[PDB]
């Protein structure tokens, strides 16, 4: 039982820490649905809403 | 350099073992290769296994059971040598 | 430090690939060692392509 | 489509952080009920 | 009487860890 | 139906702490009774 009160401790404060967290030149970012499509210089695939961009 | 030019002067290797937990401890972070860890597998950052170059209440808790684990083992051994002492004077 | 490596606390020197050649490139081939960052001079270059 | 051209949250953390405190407070308290018994023999 | 006082110990620790677990 | 579009217990988990340390006192007084016994011959 203790074992579990302990477990549940740390979810708990794992959850706060999220919620901190989440707390914490051409412009067109997107508060809509849609990801930016991004790759890196390897070709490897991103998405993003951020649309800040340097040519 | 300051004629406006640059020289490449070498490229820092990363390596990989297959089991990490076999590493050697030398000491502050540092780690020497055994049987147990395999051998050293070498990359860059960026490629292939290794990205790129970046630029406590549990356990507390566990602790205290483990603590607590051990004194309620020193409290058994305790009364087994108690039990032993009476069964000496019994005859 | 002094000797032109880079080195942690206990003076272990960080290693990696050599460069050679000119203009100096990282191969494929290379052995890893100690990276080195030397102070020293460049040649002068004769001009060849413009 | 086109292109374009707090309290509650800080709320929820602090009965968060209450849980946790009250979570805390059992642990502690079954703990002391345990060598309580240790000692009994 | 001892050992019906152990079980009725052990069944009201029981019965603490599931208070417990339905505060979680 | 449609869709739709702490403190008593905490006390009571005390009383129970509390009768569950009553019952381990009443546990190791009566072996401390026993071991008198046994010493009486």
């Amino acid at each position: 039982s203790f074992s579990q009160a302990v477990s549940g401790l740390n979810a708990a404060a794992t959850n706060l820490d999220v919620i901190g967290n989440n707390i914490a030149g051409l412009d067109v970012a997107i508060s809509q649905n849609g990801f930016f499509r991004l790759v890196d210089s390897n070709g490897s695939v991103f998405y993003s809403r951020n649309g800040q961009f340097k040519l | 350099y300051s004629n406006e030019q640059e020289q490449v002067l070498g490229q820092i290797v990363l390596a990989n073992f297959a089991n990490n937990e076999g590493l050697a401890s030398q000491g502050d972070n540092v780690w020497a290769a055994t049987q147990a860890s395999g051998v050293a597998l070498l990359g860059t950052a960026g490629s292939g296994n290794f990205g790129k170059l970046t630029n406590l209440s549990k356990e507390l808790v566990n602790m205290i059971v483990a603590q607590r684990n051990y004194q309620s083992n020193a409290q058994t051994i305790k009364t087994q040598d108690q039990i032993l002492n009476t069964l000496v004077n019994l005859r | 430090d002094e000797n032109r490596n880079l080195v942690n606390m206990q003076g272990m020197q960080l290693t990696g690939y050599p460069a050679t050649g000119t203009p100096p490139t990282i191969q494929q081939g290379a052995n890893p060692a100690p990276i080195t960052i030397p102070n020293t001079l460049m040649a002068a270059k004769s001009t060849t392509t413009a």
